[PDB]
């Protein structure tokens, strides 16, 4: 059980590491998911301030 | 057993190569054999290969 453990941990961590990214102060962001954007508040297209944000 | 795992073998593979993915700015036309089908909007979509083209 000391192979598995390290493993998923490590592997939980990299995930985490892939998923965070960070919006610059004099930019902003909009995510993709497969082609179309992320709509939200009645389909209306988002963008992200500049903050951290998981993908 | 070898029929079997050869069904599932060209089942995952006919689930695998059918999807695809159109931009946003796209827009997909899909035509049903040599005959036009339908309009696909843009998100990720699944068609039969080789029965349908996009």
């Amino acid at each position: 059980m000391r192979k598995s453990v390290i493993a998923i941990i490590i592997i939980v961590l990299v995930v985490l590491y892939m998923s965070v990214f960070v919006v610059k102060e004099g930019e902003r962001g909009i995510t993709l998911r497969f082609g179309k954007v992320l709509r939200d508040d009645d389909n209306k297209p988002l963008v992200y301030e500049p903050g951290l944000h998981f993908k | 057993r070898v029929v079997t795992i050869a069904a599932a073998a060209i089942v995952i593979i006919w689930a695998a190569s059918g999807f695809y993915t159109i931009k946003e700015a796209e827009r997909g036309v899909v035509t049903r054999f040599g005959k036009f089908s339908h309009l696909v909007e843009p998100g990720l979509n699944w068609k039969p290969t080789f029965i349908d083209e996009v």
